[PDB]
Formats: structure tokens, sequence, C-alpha cells
């Protein structure tokens, strides 16, 4: 619904959760999400900040 | 004296002033013998060209078994002769008029004129006679007998060209200089 | 229902051998004498075989007698010409005449000058066709732009013939019917 | 050989009563009965969803983008498509959120 | 109203053709409104001096009594003079 | 568009009559009515349609010649389209679907200039000005035809005619099919002008392995099956004449309406023989010829396929005309009509006769063909496409007939240029700067003119389900440097287009597509001259058949 | 099972219209431009009623 | 645009006179009818609210963006 190519943009996203839980406390890796507009790649700045 | 020869295909800027007689009917194709013509004398064929018979229903009959062999050979002799006189006038273009009573042409009468190289044509109008003759200055010919090389016109180059799917006969040039000559131009366009 | 008919409709005289080997001899036979006795009726119906060329004093009698026949309602179908030799429909017209006399020798084929035929007939109106039957005109046909005009056909002529009534619609000299032997053929190949 | 015998012992229940086992694929027929009106669901999801136009026999209009408020006006014939219009008429009662993820 | 609603659709016609999508049109029409909004908010002007006649004469325009303007305006201004401040009886002017 | 007009007030018609800009809007919609089937159908990622004729029969096509001749549409405004797409099948043989989109939105995008009155003669004259202006810069940008040491340039050639069809990722297979097949069947003719006559390779509609495994012919095949089942099949050995006959060799009646008739009964007997014999005796000094192989296009009779079963003679019946020529001009035979001589005599010499290599009878999935390969004088070539059905091959018929004439051309005319929509944008570049140049109302037309061209390569994108701005801005910021490239080759930003399964900007040249310049001219030309004739139409009059 | 002739379902009732497509907001744009247009001539004091 | 065309005026010398002299012309640049002409509204004493505009605007922008987001037709019976 986004405009965007979803073979590029879902396995994009996959790659923030391939990397999982390293041995460091605090990961931000899971407010990755997908963007409706902006950012090339799409994982989005957080769900964060945008309060959502 | 200024015909409107409409050909579909191609492009109105091609239309152009053709220098001789353009004929819009295209080649029969039957035999195939001739390509391209240079330095052809044209003659115009009012009769038809086949067997001997007169115009009205007639009947054959066969007694014997030897009567075929002289039936056979004189039908294609009675083409072969007209064939010689043509050779003999040497003329090379032939223009024969739609009869659709008598038969115009056979297989026969082609094979004969395939080998002297010589072109022929059906479907003309009655109407057309005086274009072609004043254009061409050729006169008509309307019996074997009475034909001669005084009666027929002269051109440098008559062909059959094919441009992209148009198909159309075209003459350059007459050389008989008559008091009142002929125009001739061929409209093309894109759409009928 | 119609694949037991066409054993015997769909075959003359000469087909119907055919199914001598499979089908039954009494099936067979009974209607091989049947289509034979049609044979023979057509042939005692063959007064005719050329055109006539008439005259007027003649044409109350050729035209209109004939078309009475044996008056058993004996009709007989008379195609008249009112010829102008001028015209070139008229002696396509006169073409057609004589090559469907060869044929259908039981229909009679009548020629006659249109000049002689009515007096001061309209020349623009002519070739002219009549078609009699017992005395009655059938059609009273104009010149031949109906039929084609000047690319008039013998297969428009023989078309027009079975719409009055002369000829079978089925029947095998006709060319509609009258299929080549190398298109049947290719068609048992083919089957 | 030229008619059937039309499905012998049918007059134990009417005419107009018909049966549809899961055989003859017709689960598959189902789940595309389904993907039907799922795929117009598909382009209302989201910020940049698309509302719809439904044009009642009375002529009230309601122009939206929800699942739960669409499905109301549709007169479904496919039973198994109206376990989805109660199914998200349940999500719109009782928290009145999520419709769409639950069509 | 109406005569330009039609051009934004009409001109986001060979959009929708392209692969622009639904989105993308409306955000470009309601981040140019606002500053539409604010824009006229500076043509409009704040105006106090000289104390209604000439706004009535263009209202009146596109149908019969543009041209009566003269006469109507006189009497029409005379009529909202009559109701006071934050009344405004529209069943008053019947 | 919102409600019928009047039906002749005051006036008197037995028609209908409507006038004013109604009627415009009706023919923009006309023409886009019948353009949507063909939007769809345009570039490699366009896909194919079926037309079914209510009769359980259907044929798949993606070209729009063939379409719009079956779409029986009865809006005659709609019905040049469907005459210019069936125009520009018989020239160029090639961009029937392009010619129906320019032509489309040069009316749709023409609807906005009628408005704003201005007339359709200043309209057509800006944009005829836009044309000229236009073939010049084609005829400038135009490249030359070696461009390396090798040829490198009809194997190109070939997979811009095969995209966007079936066998398109097979066009790498068939691009060395139709260059070989072309150069085989070449002539002379016009004292040293070389002609290629399409259609003279023979296309069979053949069933069986894949349209990859198919052999192509070196030789021509003949698509017909063999008399009798005793004859051999296959003929070895060099040197196998060809005799093509074409008089009626079958047992035929006498003359068209002569009567046989004979009084002695015992000459019945004897003419009955001579009948039976006088059409032997053709068949006796063939058989003196030593004709190995005769072709002949009327019938054949059983009472002459007993001398060539016997004689080990091949006779084939059911031939057709125009194939016989291209044997005879292939084997080096001449066509024969009949046999006679100038003298009286009647013989048979073995001139006639033509010359090849080897003759085989092949049957594959109910198709009998006579393979003739191996012709000495002249070369000939023939492809036998292999698919699922018949229906399938006809759009593998049209992919290869369309695939010569775009052959045919770049060896006529050595002058291509890069596909991709690459002209198509340059010369909006081009004219917008000519568009001020001009001054005064023109500049409209020729500026809407140049906005109607790039609609060829935004339906690349569109039908691509890609983002197409991003690309045609790309495409547009190359193209708008070449004008200003500043000459001293460093001349780059030129000769690029869209790349479609990758979705980026590269060199035309080095991916391998190019098309002929001659049918960018003849598609502008034929699609502008179908805008003047919708334009200048003002008034309807529409009358009911009696 | 109950018939011999298994009628497919259909999802929507009979008679419903058209769905998803080429030309579908297209027609509604068409569609506001067709009611534009009788609209078109009535502006400004030199127009029409 | 749709104002000069029911004027018989020409819409081109009309609009290229529009934007080419915005900057003399800082806001009270308009047309004319009277004079067959183009210049100050201010002279001419042409005046009209604001609440028109933005209303319209913010209806029109309403109206369009309300179908734009919109690609589906039902229409049940
Ligand atoms: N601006 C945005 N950016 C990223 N994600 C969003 C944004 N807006 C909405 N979403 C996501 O889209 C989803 C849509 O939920 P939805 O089912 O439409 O909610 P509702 O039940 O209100 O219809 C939400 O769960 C949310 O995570
Ligand atoms: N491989 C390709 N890459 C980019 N564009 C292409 C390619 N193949 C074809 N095209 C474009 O498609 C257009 C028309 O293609 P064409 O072969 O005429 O289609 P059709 O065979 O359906 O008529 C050409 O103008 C060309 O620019
Ligand atoms: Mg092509």
């Amino acid at each position: 619904t986004a405009g965007l190519d979803v073979n590029e943009v879902l396995p994009n996203l996959y790659a923030a959760h391939n990397v999982t839980e390293p041995g460091a406390v605090k990961t931000d890796h899971l407010y990755k999400g997908v963007d409706i507009d902006g950012e090339s790649d799409e994982g989005v700045k957080d769900i964060r900040e945008e309060n959502i | 004296d200024i015909r409107l020869v409409k050909k579909v295909g191609g492009t109105i800027d091609d239309t152009e002033m053709i220098d001789g007689v353009v004929l819009t009917q295209t080649a029969i194709k039957s035999a195939g013998g001739p390509t391209r013509k240079e330095k052809a004398k044209i003659g115009l064929i009012q009769f038809q060209i086949s067997p001997p018979k007169p115009d009205t229903e007639n009947n054959i009959i066969v007694n014997d078994y030897r009567q075929m062999d002289k039936i056979l050979k004189e039908e294609r002799a009675y083409l072969l002769n007209i064939c010689k006189k043509i050779k003999k006038a040497k003329c090379n273009v032939l223009l024969i008029q739609k009869s659709i009573l008598r038969d115009a042409v056979n297989d026969l009468a082609l094979h004969f004129l395939s080998k002297l190289n010589i072109m022929v044509v059906k479907d003309i109008e009655r109407e057309e006679i005086e274009f072609l003759s004043k254009g061409l200055g050729c006169k008509p010919i309307a019996d074997i007998e009475l034909f001669t090389e005084d009666r027929l016109g002269s051109a440098d180059l008559v062909e059959e060209i094919d441009s992209d799917g148009s198909k159309i006969v075209r003459v350059t040039g007459i050389r008989n200089n008559n008091a009142r000559p002929t125009v001739s131009v061929v409209i093309r366009g894109a759409n009928n | 229902a119609k694949q037991h008919e066409n054993r015997l409709e769909d075959k003359d005289l000469s087909d119907l051998e055919e199914l001598e080997d499979d089908e039954d001899e009494d099936f067979l036979e009974a209607y091989k004498i049947k289509r034979l006795n049609e044979i023979r009726k057509l042939q005692e119906r063959s007064k005719f075989g050329e055109v006539f060329h008439i005259n007027k004093p003649e044409y109350n009698k050729e035209v209109t007698l004939a078309s009475q026949g044996k008056k058993d309602d004996g009709g007989v179908y008379v195609f008249v010409h009112l010829s102008l030799q001028s015209k070139l429909q008229s002696r396509i017209l006169s073409h057609l005449f004589q090559s469907a006399a060869c044929k259908f020798r039981e229909i009679k084929f009548v020629e006659i000058p249109a000049n002689r035929a009515i007096e001061n007939y309209p020349e623009s109106n002519c070739p002219t066709l009549i078609v009699y039957y017992r005395g009655e005109v059938i059609k009273n046909m104009i010149t031949l732009l109906e039929l084609g005009g000047n690319n008039s056909k013998m297969e428009d002529f023989e078309d027009f013939m079975v719409k009055v009534g002369a000829v079978a619609e089925g029947d095998n000299r006709l060319i509609m019917n009258r299929d080549d032997e190398e298109s049947r053929e290719e068609r048992k190949l083919h089957y | 050989s030229l008619r059937l015998p039309q499905n012998p012992n049918a007059g134990l229940f009417k005419q107009g009563y018909n049966s549809y086992s899961n055989a003859d694929g017709q689960i598959i027929k189902s789940i595309a009965a389904i993907r039907e009106l799922h795929q117009m669901c598909l382009t209302s999801m989201g910020p940049c969803g698309r509302n719809k136009i439904i044009v009642n026999h009375l002529g009230k209009i309601i122009i939206t983008n929800d699942a739960a408020t669409m499905l109301r006006e549709l007169d479904i014939v496919h039973p198994a498509v109206k376990v989805l219009v109660m199914a998200t008429e349940q999500q719109k009662i009782d928290m009145g959120d999520g419709t769409n993820l639950v069509m | 109203v109406t005569i330009l609603a039609g051009e934004l659709m009409k001109e986001a016609k060979p959009f929708l053709e392209e692969g622009i999508s639904s989105h993308l049109i409306m955000k470009g029409y309601r981040k140019a409104v606002s500053l539409a909004v604010e824009k006229i908010n500076e043509l409009a002007v704040d105006i106090t001096s000289e104390k209604l006649e000439r706004c009535a004469r263009t209202a009146m325009s596109s149908k019969l009594i543009h041209n009566n303007a003269d006469f109507f305006v006189k009497m029409c201004v005379d009529a909202v003079l009559s109701l006071d401040r934050n009344d405004l009886d529209d069943k008053l002017i019947g | 568009q919102l409600f019928n007009n009047s039906r002749s007030d005051t006036l008197f018609l037995g028609g209908e009559k409507i006038s004013g800009d109604d009627i415009r809007n009706q023919n923009v919609l006309a023409t886009m009515a019948v353009a949507n089937v063909v939007k769809s159908s345009l570039g490699p990622v366009g896909l194919d349609k079926m037309l079914v004729d209510d009769i359980g029969d259907f044929t798949v096509t993606n070209d729009g010649a063939t379409i719009l001749s079956l779409l029986d549409v009865q809006h005659p405004a709609g019905k040049i389209l469907v005459e210019l797409a069936q125009q520009q099948d018989r020239e160029i043989g090639d961009g029937t679907t392009s010619v129906v989109i320019i032509a489309s939105e040069l009316l749709k995008r023409a609807n906005e200039l009628v408005k704003n009155k201005i007339h359709p003669t200043t309209i057509i004259t800006g944009f005829r000005v836009a044309l000229r202006e236009a073939i010049r810069f084609i005829n400038e940008v135009l490249s030359t035809s070696v461009d390396t040491l090798g040829k490198e340039t009809l194997i190109n050639i070939a997979k811009t005619s095969m995209s966007s069809k079936i066998i398109g990722a097979d066009s790498d297979f068939f691009s060395n099919m139709v260059v070989d097949a072309l150069l085989a069947v070449k002539t002379q003719n016009s004292k040293g002008e070389i002609k290629y006559p399409v259609k003279a390779v023979n296309v069979l509609k053949a069933h069986g392995k894949s349209a990859t495994e198919s052999l192509l012919v070196p030789g021509y095949a003949l698509n017909c099956t063999v008399a009798s089942q005793a004859m051999p099949k296959r003929i070895a050995g060099g040197n196998v004449k060809i005799a093509c006959l074409d008089l009626n060799l079958q047992k035929a009646r006498m003359a068209m309406g002569v009567q046989i008739n004979i009084d002695d009964p015992e000459q019945l007997e004897q003419i009955r023989k001579r009948e039976a014999g006088i059409v032997l005796e053709r068949v006796k000094k063939i058989i003196d010829a030593g004709a190995q192989v005769v072709l002949t296009t009327k019938g054949i009779d059983d009472l002459c396929l007993k001398e060539f079963v016997e004689a080990k003679i091949m006779g084939v019946r059911r031939c057709k005309k125009e194939d016989l020529r291209r044997i005879a001009r292939a084997t080096g035979a001449t066509l024969v009509s009949s046999m006679s001589n100038l003298e009286g005599e009647e013989t048979f010499e073995s001139s006639y006769l033509g010359l090849c290599d080897e003759v085989v009878q092949a049957k594959f999935s109910d198709d009998e063909c006579i393979l003739i390969k191996g012709t000495s004088k002249h070369s000939s070539s023939s492809i036998i496409l292999r698919g699922a059905n018949d229906y399938s091959l006809d759009e593998m018929e049209r992919s290869l007939h369309d695939s010569l004439s775009v052959v045919k051309r770049t060896l006529e005319s050595g002058n291509v240029v890069p596909g991709g929509g690459c002209v198509e944008a340059a010369l909006n570049i081009y004219l917008d700067n000519f568009a001020t140049t001009v001054g005064s109302r023109e500049q409209l037309a020729i500026a809407e003119f140049a906005a109607a061209l790039l609609i060829i390569p935004k339906t690349l994108a569109v039908n691509a389900a890609k983002d197409s701005s991003e690309l045609v801005a790309k495409l547009r910021s190359y193209h708008a440097a070449s004008q200003m490239a500043k000459p001293e080759k460093r001349r780059s930003y030129r000769n690029y287009g869209l790349d479609l399964i990758r979705g980026k900007i590269v060199d035309e040249i080095h991916a391998g597509v190019l098309e002929p310049t001659i049918s960018k001219v003849k598609s502008l030309k034929s699609a502008l001259e179908a805008c003047v004739a919708i334009l200048r139409i003002d008034t309807m009059i529409t009358v009911d058949p009696e | 099972n109950f018939g011999s002739q298994t009628p497919t379902i259909v999802v929507l009732k009979e008679g419903t219209d058209a769905s998803q497509g080429k030309g579908q907001i297209i027609s509604n744009i068409n569609a506001c431009v067709a009611v534009q247009e009788a609209l078109k001539p009535t502006l400004g004091p030199l127009g029409s009623d | 645009r749709q104002l000069c065309e029911n004027a018989g005026f020409d819409a081109i010398e009309i609009l290229n006179k529009l934007r080419l002299a915005h900057s003399k012309g800082e806001k009270w640049y308009g047309v004319v009818f009277e004079t067959e002409n183009i210049g100050d509204n201010f002279a001419k004493f042409v005046w009209e609210p604001a609440l028109v505009k933005i209303n319209a605007l913010n209806s029109a922008t309403e109206a369009t963006n309300l179908i734009l987001s919109v690609d589906e037709t039902i229409t049940n019976k």
C-alpha cells in the first residue's frame, strides 16, 4: 500500500532480526518496522521517536 | 484527360506527377516470365485470345481417334501464329479488354507469351480506351490481319513496382508526341 | 433418426451399390427399385434438350400449351428469353440457356428476339426472362442485376431454377450438390 | 446415453437443497471465496489504506476503511465468509479496535 | 468550489495512470492547501478605515440583478444594518 | 456524454444530428477505449490476450494488428485506428501497438488545446513543424551499422522484434535462426538492388519437443502429404531432379461445350483408349527425362500413380501456386504451365528440371512435410516451429513474421537507433528549446506534442508494476544534459533507455537492443495523419439503414 | 451430493457491479468531469444559466 | 481560465500577461472586463471577502481527497 516493492523491503527488514540478541544488554533491534514514507530500505527509524 | 488514380498505401507526400500513363490494374502472374521491360512496344488488343470459335455456341464432333490429334495441335496453332505475328511486329506489351462473354486468355496462350517475354493484363474499362490510346499514342487493335507496327506506340521504361504492398504498373515517356498529350497522377495516402 | 435415412436418401443408384456388402439386400434393393423407377420417369419427361428458337405465331402454342403439358397434372416449366443482341446481358443469358438445356432435358428453354415479342418493347428493360407453368406466369424477371448483372455465373442461374420450383434442392445435377470426385476422394481419406 | 439418471434418491430432500462436501476441491473454493473479499481488505489496512464505496438498495452510502463496518451492508451468500463478518462484528463490539487484522 | 475540485481530480487523472500511488497525490494537496490558507491571510487586508456597498455588487454577479445593482445594493446594505451584533437571525430576512 | 441531444429540431433529417465539443469528447473516449487493450501489450513487460469467437475457438495474440481487426467496432472514428494498425503491418511490419497509443495520446493531449480556443489548423501546424524538426533530429542521431570489427548487429536486432512474445526468453536461440534464414533467401533485381521477400520461408505448425529444439532446415520444406503409401519415402543420392508442373494431369473431358458424336460403333472404344492414352503420353516423357521428384498444382489420378510407383517417382498432388514458384526459384527449375515450344511438335527438355541434393519425407505429430535440402543454384530456408497447440503457434507465427520484417529493414537501411524510449525522450529536450524560438501560439502545440511522445517510456514502467516517475526523471536528467553536451568523445548521457528486468538506466548499445530508423519515420507520419483525420471533424451525421 | 447440478457458490449477490481492474477510479473522475462540464460555462458575470 | 473564455477573449494572451506582471502587480493584479485589458483591481473598487476562498480550497481539497482514497465501487441490487 505504501507504493514500495515488497521483494526488497521485506528481506531488508529480516536482517535486523537475523543478528539476534548478542551478549550486550539493552538491545534496540525490536523497534525496527516498516515505513510508509521516506528513507530507502525501510526499516523505520524506530517506531520510537515516532510515538506509534 | 486528367485521371486521378486512387491507390491505398503510403502517404500523400509521395504523390507526384507521373510522366507516362499509369495503369491501375496489376499483372496476371499466371506464367510470370518477364520481370522488367525496357524499350517495349505497347499494343492495345480489343479482341480475345482463345481457341478458334465464333461468338455464338458451336458443336464439334469426333468420328475418329485421329481427329483429336489434329484438334489439340490446331487449337494451339491458332495461338501460335498469333504469337508469330506479335513477334514479327515486335510488340512487347499487350493490353487485353475485360471480355466477360469470351475468355480473354488461358494457360496455353500465357505459355507461348511467357517464352517471348511479353506481359499481359486484364480488367480494362471500356471508357478508358480513349485515355490509353490518346495518352500512349497506341491505336487499338480488333483484328489479327490488320495488326502491324505502324499502329503501335513506344516507351523507354515499362515496369511494375511493389512499393510496400501497393502494387502499381507504371509507364515512363511517350515517343509518339501527338497533338494533345494526357496527364496521369497517382494519389497515395495512409487512409482510404 | 437421420442416420438411418441417410443410407438411402443421400445415395443415388450409383452410390447405393456401396452398401451392397454392408447393408441387407432386401433393405437396399427395395429402395433401388424405387430410385430406378424415378430415373425412368425423368427419361420419359426428357422431351427437350436444346434452345427452341421460336417466332410469335408459335408462341401462342409453344410457350403456353407446353406449359400445360399432359393437360395427372403433368406441368412443364418453360423459360422464355426475349433476346436483344445489342445488349451484353442478353448474350450471357443465351449461353446459360444452352448450358442448362444440355443438363435439364425435362425443362423447356425458349428464346425469341425482344423486338419481335412485344409491340414497341423498351430496349432498356431487355433481356427479359419469363417462366410459364400450366399457362400461368410464375416469374416475370427483370434484367440480371439481381443475378449479379455482368458477372452472372452458371451457379447463380441454377440457384434461380430451384427457387421457382423447377428443380429440386437435393438434385444431383446441380453444381451446389454435384461435388467433384476429387472432393469426395479427400473426404474418404481423411475420414 | 442421451441423459443421465440425474442423481437418483434426490427426492429425500427438496430440489433447492444442495450439499457441499470437502471433496471435489470445494474447501479450496471456500478459500477462494474468502480470497475474493480478502483482497478488498488488502487495500484497506494501514494508514495508506483506501476507503470503499458501498451503495445499498435504499441508496444510503457509507465510505470507509474499516472492515467490520463495510461487511454489515454487503449481503453474503457463502456461509464461510459470514464467519468473518460476525468475527469482525465481535471485534468491533467488545474492543472496537483491530478489525482489519481479524480479517 | 465545484469547477476547482473537478480540475484537481482531472489533474490527478494522468498521475493515476502512471505508477504514482493515491496517498502521494493527497499529501501534496493537503500540504499545499495549508500554505494557501496562510497565503490568503496575507493577501487579505486588516481594513478598518472608511467605515458593505462594494461587497454586495460582486456577490450579485452571474445572475439577474447584477445590472440593477445601483438600486438593489442601496437597500440591501440597509437590510443587515437593522440586525445587531451576535444575533444575525436569518428568519427575519424572510 | 451527459444526455442525448435533440433529434432534428427544425432540421428534418431522418438520422441523428450532434455538434459542438460533445462529439469531440466522444472521439477522445473512442480512441482511448480502443487503446486500453493496446496499453497492456506494449513492451517486454506486456502480457498477451485472448479473443473468443463465441464458438469455443480462441486465439492468443499480443500485437494489436489482428486484435483490432478482429474486434468489430461500429464507431467510424475508431475504424481509422483499426486500419492504421493494419496499414503499419503491411509497410513496416512492426510497431502496430505503438501507433495506436501515440495517435490516441496526441488526440487526448490535444483535447485540452481545443477548449483553449486554439484552432485545429494552428494545432496541426505546430505538430507538423515539430514533426519535420523531429525527423531531422532522428536523421542526426542515427548511428552506423559497423560499430566494431565483426558484425555484432543482426543478432541484437532480432531481440527487439522478439521481445514481448512467448518465445522472448528463447530469442537467443532464434536470433541465429532468423539471420541465417533471410541471408539464404536473398535475390537480385534492378541491377544490383538486393531484396528480401517476406513470407517466402515456410512456417510449419508442428507439435513435439519444444521451441528451444526447433531445427532450422537448410532448404525449403513443402507441407503436403504423399499420394500413395506404396511409394518410396526417402530418395538419396546427389543431383535429384525437381519437376514443377501445373497443367491438368488427371483425366478430363473434352472442350468446354463440345459433344462427342459417332456413327460407327467400332471406333467408340478407340476414342476411349486415346483419351486414356493421351494423358499417359505426358507421363511417359517425364520418365524418359528421369525426374525423380515431380510436383503438380492440380490433382493426380490413379492412372498416373501406377507409373510413378513403378518407376519410383515421387508424385505429390494438391500443391499451391505461390509455393511452386519458390521451389523452381530455389531448385533452379522453371515453372511449366504447359508442355510446348515454338515449333509444332510437343516434347519435354531436360533443362526444365531443377537440382537438389536430398529429399526426405518426415512426419511429426500428424504433420507430413517433404524436406527439400541442398539446392545448388540458390539457397532456401524454412523454420519448423514447435509448441503446445496451433493457437499458441499463431502467436509464434506472427512473432517470426514480424521479426523478418524488422531484420529486412535494417539490411535495406543500415541506419538504426536504440530502443527503450530513447528517441522519444530525446525529442522532448530538442522541441522545448525550439518551442520558445517560434514565439506565438504554436509553442503550446509543439510543447504538448513533445509531452505526448513521453507515453512510450512511461507505459514500459506502468506495465512493469514499478515506480515510473523515478525512471522517467532519471531518463529526463540524462537526456537534458545531451542538448547541453558542450562538444570539444566525451559526449555521454545519450543512447540510454530503461532496463525493466533490473530497473536501471544502462547503455542500450551494450545491452543489445536496436530498431531501424525507418520504422520511427513511417510510424510518426502515419500517427500524425491519423491525428489530422480525427481533429478536423466537427459534426456527425449518422443515417440509419433502410 | 443432494443434487446433480452442484451449483458453484458466488461470493456476492446477483447483479452486483464489477470490481478491481483498470479504469475504476478513472470512471469516478470522468463522472465528476461530466457534472463539472454542466457547471463550467456558468462562471463569472459573462456566463450563462 | 474559464472566466475569460466566457468573455470571448483568447486565454493565451491573458494567461501570459498575468504571470510576467506579478512583480509590479504585487497582490491586487487581476482581470478587468470593461476596458478589455488587464490592470489593478484596487482602482476599480471590486472587492470580495476571503471566507469564500478559504472554504472553497478546504472543501475542494476535502472533496478530491475523499474519492482519491477510493479504488472500489460496490452496488447491491
Ligand atoms: N505512520 C505509521 N508508520 C508506521 N506504521 C503505522 C503508521 N500508522 C499505522 N501503522 C501501523 O499500521 C497498523 C494498522 O492497524 P489497523 O488494523 O488499521 O488499526 P485499526 O484497528 O484502527 O484499523 C497498526 O497496527 C500500526 O502498527
Ligand atoms: N529488451 C528491451 N528493453 C527495453 N525496451 C524494449 C526491449 N524490447 C522492446 N522494447 C521497446 O518496446 C517497444 C515496442 O516493442 P515491439 O517489439 O514493437 O512490441 P510488439 O512486438 O508487441 O509490437 C520498442 O519501442 C522498444 O523501445
Ligand atoms: Mg515488435
